[PDB]
Formats: C-alpha cells, structure tokens, sequence
C-alpha cells in the first residue's frame, strides 16, 4: 500500500543525510590535505555509504511501483529501485569491472617514445597535450596526432569491444533495448499532463536543432580554413575538409588554441583586466566578497556564514598537499564549501562567478527530500553556472564594479574579436559532440558491426564535422576510445544540451532586466525582476520534470536553437562578407594523402 | 565527531494532546503485519538522533528551548513581578502609598 512507502522513504531520508555527510567531510579532508592516513580514512568511510545504500535498494523492491499515486514518491522510489549493475552474473560483473579499471589505466599511463631517441618517452597530459596546443610544426603536430592512437588506441580495441557486449547485457536486464537507450532515461518524463518526453525523443530534437546551426557552422569553418592556409601552406586544400592534426588540440574537440592564427584585427588588444586587479592591492578575498555582491544585487542569499571559515579559497600557507582544482561542494545539513586556489587574475575572477553559480543553486533546492537534490537533468547544472559567467565577463559590467577607465570607449572591432573566440569554444564544439554521441548510439543498438566501425566513424567526421584523416585507419585502430570520455565509461550528450539551455537561459533573463541593445552586451545585475525568474526554477531540483522546469523561465517545453543564433549574428553578418571570394561548404573526397 | 545523545521520535500512533508526554520505545507498527518486538521491514524502532557537527549550517546546530507557561487555576494568589520603589519625602503635602 501506498501509505506503507511513504513511511520508508523517511527511515532513509534520517539515515542517509548523516551517512551522506561524514562520507563527503572525509573526502573534504583527503582533498584538502593529502597523506595516506586520509586516503584510508575516506575509503571505509566511502563503502560504508555504499554498502548501505544497496541494502535499502534491495529493501525497495518490496513495493511495487505502479500502485503509487503522488508523484513525488513515486520519482524518490524510482531512483531508488534502480538495479544497475548487479544484474549480471557474479563473474561477469567483476570482468566488466577489470574492463573499466584496465581502460582507465591504459589512458593515463600510457607512453610514446621518440623515434630519434627511444629513451624520451612522453605521457598525454605533460608534453603530448602541449605540442598539439601550441606547436605550428606540420611534421611534429602529425607525429604526436598518429602515435597516441597507433600506440594507446591499439591497446584499446580488444577491450572496447568487450565493454559494448557486457553493457547491452546490463541494460536488457533493465528493460532497455541496448546501453544508449540507458542513458537517454535521464531526460524521461512520465505522465504528468502535457510534459511527457520519451527517450527516442531526444535524438530527433538533436538533429532537428543541429540543422540550424549548419549555416553557422559553415561559415565558421569557411573562415577558418582561409586562416590556415596562410599557417600551413601547401598542405591544405581552399575546398576540402580540414585535417585532423591541425586544429588545436589532440581530438579537435575544442577549436579555442586557434585564435592567435584566426584573430580578426591583431591590432587591438582583447580586454583584460589582470592589471587593475593588481594596481588596487586585490586580496584574496575581494574576488569572493565582489561575486556575493553580484548574486545579492539580482535578488539571491547571501553566503551562509558558514562560507568564510570552513572553506579554502588559496592553497595553504603550508606548502600542503591539496588537490587544486575549482569546485563547489554540497556535504549536507546546509554546509555548502568552495575548494579552490585562486590568483589575482580576471580568470580566475570569473570562474568565482561560476563556481558561486552552483552553491546558490545548491542552495535552493535544499529543502526538497535527499533523493531529489540534484539538477532537473544533468545538463541544468553546469548551465546555470556559466550564465554567471557570460554577465560578468561584460566591460559594462567591468566599468560599473570598479575595473575600467570611465573613459573606455568600446569600438565594433573588439566586439568581433570577443564574439570569434567565443564561437571557436561554443560552436565549434557542437558538430564533434553531435557527431561522437550519434556514432555511440549506433554501436550500442547494432546498427553498425564491428567490422565497420572505424570506417563509419571517418566517414561521420567528414561528412558531419568537415574533418579528414592524414593517415588512413583500419579496424585495428579504435580513434572513439583515445578520448577520456568513452574510455572512462561517460555520457557525452550533456554537453550539447548544456549549450543550448544557456542562451535560452541568458535571453530570457534579458528580456525580464529589459535589455536593449544585442544579447551578447546583457548585464542582470541591480535587477530583481529577473532573479524572481530565475529562482523559479532553481527550488524545484528533480521534483518536477524538467520540461515544466523550463517554462518557468523560458516560455518553452523544449530546447532551442533560436537563442544561440541571436547571440553570433553580429559574428554572422561579419562572416559572409569575409566569404565573398571563398567557397563555403566541402569535399568529403578530398584527403592529404590521395595524390 | 557527532553528538549522537540528541534524540527525537518521529513515528507514533496519534498525535500528541497538549502537554502530553510519551516516554515509551515499543517498535512502531507501519504496516499491517505485526511486529513480535523484531525490527524488519515496516517494523521501526520510533527514535531517531541528532547527529550534532560543529561544522553546520545554521538551521543544522542545536538551539536550547524553554517554554514558560503562565497558568491560573483557582487558588488565592501565587508568584510575580517585582516591586519598585521610590524616596520618601518627609515634610510636605504628598501624595503616597504604603
Ligand atoms: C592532515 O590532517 C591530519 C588529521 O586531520 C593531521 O594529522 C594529525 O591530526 C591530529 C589531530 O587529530 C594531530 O593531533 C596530529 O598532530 C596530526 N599529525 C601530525 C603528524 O601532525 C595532519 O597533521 C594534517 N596534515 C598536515 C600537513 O598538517
Ligand atoms: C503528496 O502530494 C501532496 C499534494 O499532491 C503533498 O501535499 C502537500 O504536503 C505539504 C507538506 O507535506 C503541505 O505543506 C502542502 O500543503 C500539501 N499540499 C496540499 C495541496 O495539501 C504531499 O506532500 C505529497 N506527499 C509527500 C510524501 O510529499
Ligand atoms: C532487479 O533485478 C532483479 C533480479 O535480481 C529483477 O527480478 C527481481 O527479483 C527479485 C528477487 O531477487 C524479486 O523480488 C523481484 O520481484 C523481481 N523483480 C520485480 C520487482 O518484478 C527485478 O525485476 C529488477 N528490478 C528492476 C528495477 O527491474
Ligand atoms: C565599424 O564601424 C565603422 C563606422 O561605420 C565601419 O566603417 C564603415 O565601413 C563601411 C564598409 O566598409 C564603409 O562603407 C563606411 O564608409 C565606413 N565608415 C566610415 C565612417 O568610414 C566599419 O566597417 C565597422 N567595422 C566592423 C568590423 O563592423
Ligand atoms: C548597480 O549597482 C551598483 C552597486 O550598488 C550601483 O553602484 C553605486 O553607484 C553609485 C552611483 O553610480 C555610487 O555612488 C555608489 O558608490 C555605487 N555603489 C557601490 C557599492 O559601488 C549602481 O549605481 C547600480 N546601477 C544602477 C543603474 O542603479
Ligand atoms: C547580506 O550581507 C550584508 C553584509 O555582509 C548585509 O548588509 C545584507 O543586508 C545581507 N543581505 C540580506 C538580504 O540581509
């Protein structure tokens, strides 16, 4: 009976938040000061709240889930019941996990070795990671570009096709029909009144919005191969795909280290304020207490007093070992803490606005029961705290907190130069993360064989991404697998709805500050209005669907594409007409190699 | 280290009349099925406890409560406020009470 769940969920909502917050203050103090008598402190400390939350998993399945009527028991006893693995055979589930350990430890250790000196040897993140962020060499970009997939990505391909069979296993037991059918059960909704979504659902909204962005990305890409021409002569082609090793990093997936390549006007320095900070006596504070202005001043809570003492905003006085990496944690029992070491740079004053974005969205759906304290989806998390970001990043901003001469005169030259090397980070990443999920998607379901997977994935790079190869791959090789994304077992979509729920956010917060000149100049501070629009959303967490989320602020039950454009078209009009004498689109029968 | 001593009940059968006070620790009875004194599903032990840390949130610390409940039954008198008083001005018409 229904009444009968109701009085088991409060049993574990009284159990689990104190078990949840010694298990998460034992991982604050191995991050914050590292020996070994922490590490063997936070890991009995870590099985203790896993062991005990597969015992009420296995306690859940008592209730029958279909018998339920209120809908927020029902939501708190689905993620619960949730069987995941465990599902398998005793055997199969420690092979699966041998799987997951060797991959992961493949990618990290894995070595390439200089063929003029055999005794140099080098790893992926020191000193692979910088020659393809920063070498102009076409010879040395190639050599570090084919060796890591020749080398690590070869080790990979027995044990990636091992991962897909044990996958489909697992989610067939569940009542999915393969592994990406799971993943895809994160943006459900079921029966509430004209916000359903289903999971085959999600993959014609991809599609159906990604064919607006190809005008845009067109043009973009158009530019950018008229830029390299002049970086690596003799080697690219005015109307064929870009190569592969020559893009900015290791998998193309970011085009951000191509700006000093493609900037627009060289002569006119992209504003930065680190200067400012350091010629008013900025301590390490000021970088805090000024981002808690910001959030107070659009209609949000303070700090929680809390903050001040408990949390580590430098790396200690002590030369101490602390994992220095900028985060935002959430404990329990209303104890929110900010690890991070920072520097007086504007960076790092901006990533504070970022990183405050998840503690005052932590902070508001804290009065919701424990199994419903997350995001609506996986996407809404990391979107809300880059809004933050994008608002005070502004020189209207900048020159109102106390930053810039009140004599600063803003020219359309630095505005193309600002909006170039945000579309080099935004929508350069919407085709390789578009193109990555739909090749993952079509292994798990079978509608490509395992004899043909690295020929359907150069051909998807070129016909989607407008990429080629500079040396031909045979099914020996496994390219997906050299990313730490697929061989360390993650969902990649979230990352192409993240960019869309943030312009959708950050346009309809301007129209509520009443905003009027183009999207990419907003500011929300000194407004009210706009923060009561955006604190709508922010206390529902996983209580409602996130498509009744997103009407809260929107006006929409889907994403959008319309949003985003309207932030590029000053870059957009200023793209074709530097494509007057180019050709815009490509040849996918063009290669390096082929003459 | 956690102030596990801080208990609080959170089942009973029915709720409390006004200054009631309920010491007892029978196993709670959720479910139809009776309980024979064992714990199991719907079968719960009815106290819980505050586990207190220093390093929480305000609306997470304990705070100390006393509730002062003025009563008057029928009696002839009983406790208080205090009394005040003043100077006594010897030689002139006043105006006093004793
Ligand atoms: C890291 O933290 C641990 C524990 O928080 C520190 O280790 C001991 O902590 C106790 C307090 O319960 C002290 O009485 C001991 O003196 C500490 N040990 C030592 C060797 O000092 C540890 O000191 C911390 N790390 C550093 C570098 O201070
Ligand atoms: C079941 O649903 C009802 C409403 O559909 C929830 O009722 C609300 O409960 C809160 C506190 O529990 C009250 O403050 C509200 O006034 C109630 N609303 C109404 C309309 O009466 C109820 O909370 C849900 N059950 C659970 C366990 O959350
Ligand atoms: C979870 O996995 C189990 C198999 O281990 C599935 O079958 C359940 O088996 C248990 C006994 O171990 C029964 O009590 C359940 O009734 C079975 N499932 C149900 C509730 O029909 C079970 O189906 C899986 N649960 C999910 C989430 O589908
Ligand atoms: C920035 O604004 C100036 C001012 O309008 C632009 O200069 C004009 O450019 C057009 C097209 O080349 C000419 O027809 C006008 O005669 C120019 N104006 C003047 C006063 O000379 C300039 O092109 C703009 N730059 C960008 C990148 O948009
Ligand atoms: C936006 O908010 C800021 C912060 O309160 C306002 O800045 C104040 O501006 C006045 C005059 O411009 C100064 O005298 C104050 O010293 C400023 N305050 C601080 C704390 O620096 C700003 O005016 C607001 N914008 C609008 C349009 O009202
Ligand atoms: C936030 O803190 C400041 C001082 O730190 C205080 O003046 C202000 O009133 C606080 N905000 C609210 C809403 O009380």
């Amino acid at each position: 009976i229904e009444e009968q769940a109701k009085t088991f969920l409060d049993k574990f909502n009284h159990e689990a938040e104190d078990l949840f917050y010694q298990s998460s203050l034992a991982s604050w103090n191995y991050n914050t000061n590292i020996t070994e008598e922490n590490v063997q402190n936070m890991n009995n400390a870590g099985d203790k709240w896993s062991a005990f939350l597969k015992e009420q998993s296995t306690l859940a399945q008592m209730y029958p889930l279909q018998e339920i009527q209120n809908l927020t028991v029902k939501l708190q006893l689905q993620a619960l019941q949730q069987n995941g693995s465990s599902v398998l055979s005793e055997d199969k589930s420690k092979r699966l996990n041998t799987i997951l350990n060797t991959m992961s430890t493949i990618y990290s250790t894995g070595k390439v070795c200089n063929p003029d000196n055999p005794q140099e040897c080098l790893l992926l993140e020191p000193g692979l990671n910088e020659i393809m962020a920063n070498s102009l060499d076409y010879n040395e970009r190639l050599w570090a570009w084919e060796s890591w997939r020749s080398e690590v990505g070869k080790q990979l391909r027995p044990l990636y096709e091992e991962y897909v069979v044990l996958k489909n296993e697992m989610a067939r037991a569940n009542h999915y029909e393969d592994y990406g059918d799971y993943w895809r059960g994160d943006y459900e909704v079921n029966g509430v009144d004209g916000y359903d979504y289903s999971r085959g659902q999600l993959i014609e909204d991809v599609e159906h919005t990604f064919e607006e962005i190809k005008p845009l990305y067109e043009h973009l890409h158009a530019y950018v191969r008229a830029k390299l021409m002049n970086a690596y002569p003799s080697y690219i082609s005015p109307i064929g795909c870009l190569p592969a090793h020559l893009l900015g990093d290791m998998w193309g997936r970011f085009w951000t280290n191509l700006y000093s390549l493609t900037v627009p006007f060289g002569q006119k320095p992209n504003i930065d304020v680190t200067d400012a900070m350091v010629d008013q006596a900025w301590d390490a504070q000021r970088i805090f207490k000024e981002a808690e202005k910001f959030f107070v001043s659009v209609g949000l809570p303070n700090m929680t007093q809390g903050f001040w003492e408990n949390s580590m905003l430098t790396d200690p006085g002590n030369v101490q070992k602390a994992v220095c990496h900028p985060t935002a944690w959430d404990l329990g029992k209303g104890d929110f803490r900010i690890l991070m070491c920072t520097k007086v740079t504007m960076d790092d004053f901006l990533t504070a606005h970022h990183e405050m974005g998840h503690i005052q969205y932590d902070m508001a759906y804290a009065a919701q029961p424990f199994l419903l304290r997350n995001g609506a989806n996986e996407g809404f998390h990391e979107a809300v705290g880059e809004i933050m970001s994008l608002s005070a990043a502004t020189p209207k901003h900048l020159k109102s907190i106390g930053l810039l001469s009140p004599d600063f005169q803003e020219d359309n030259e630095t505005e193309i130069n600002f909006l170039l090397k945000q579309a080099l980070t935004i929508v350069g990443t919407l085709p390789f993360t578009y193109m990555l999920e739909k090749w993952r998607w079509m292994v798990f379901k079978g509608e490509i064989p395992k004899d043909q997977w690295m020929k359907k994935w150069w051909e998807m790079k070129r016909e989607i991404v407008g990429v080629v190869e500079p040396v031909p791959h045979d099914e020996t090789y496994c390219d997906p697998a050299s990313l730490f994304h697929v061989s360390n077992d993650y969902s990649f979509i979230r990352y192409y709805t993240r960019t869309l729920y943030q312009f959708q956010f950050q346009e309809a917060l301007c129209q509520a500050a009443k905003h009027e000149g183009p999207l990419h100049k907003c500011d929300i501070s000194n407004s009210t209005e706009a923060g009561q629009k955006l604190f709508n959303m922010l206390r529902l967490g996983k209580s409602e669907p996130w498509t009744l989320a997103l009407e809260n602020v929107v006006g929409a039950k889907n994403m959008n594409v319309r949003p985003l454009l309207n932030y590029f078209e000053p870059l957009f009009t200023w793209l074709k007409d530097q494509n007057k004498n180019s050709f815009v689109g490509w040849s996918t029968d063009w290669s390096p190699y082929a003459d | 280290g956690g102030n596990y001593n801080y208990l609080y009940r959170l089942f009973r059968k029915s709720n409390l009349k006004p200054f009631e006070r309920d010491i007892s620790t029978e196993i709670y009875q959720a479910g139809s099925t009776p309980c024979n004194g064992v714990e199991g599903f719907n079968c719960y032990f009815p106290l819980q406890s505050y586990g207190f840390q220093p390093t929480n949130g305000v609306g997470y610390q304990p705070y100390r409560v006393v509730v002062l409940s003025f009563e008057l039954l029928h009696a002839p008198a009983t406790v208080c406020g205090p009394k005040k008083s003043t100077n006594l001005v010897k030689n002139k018409c006043v105006n006093f009470n004793f």
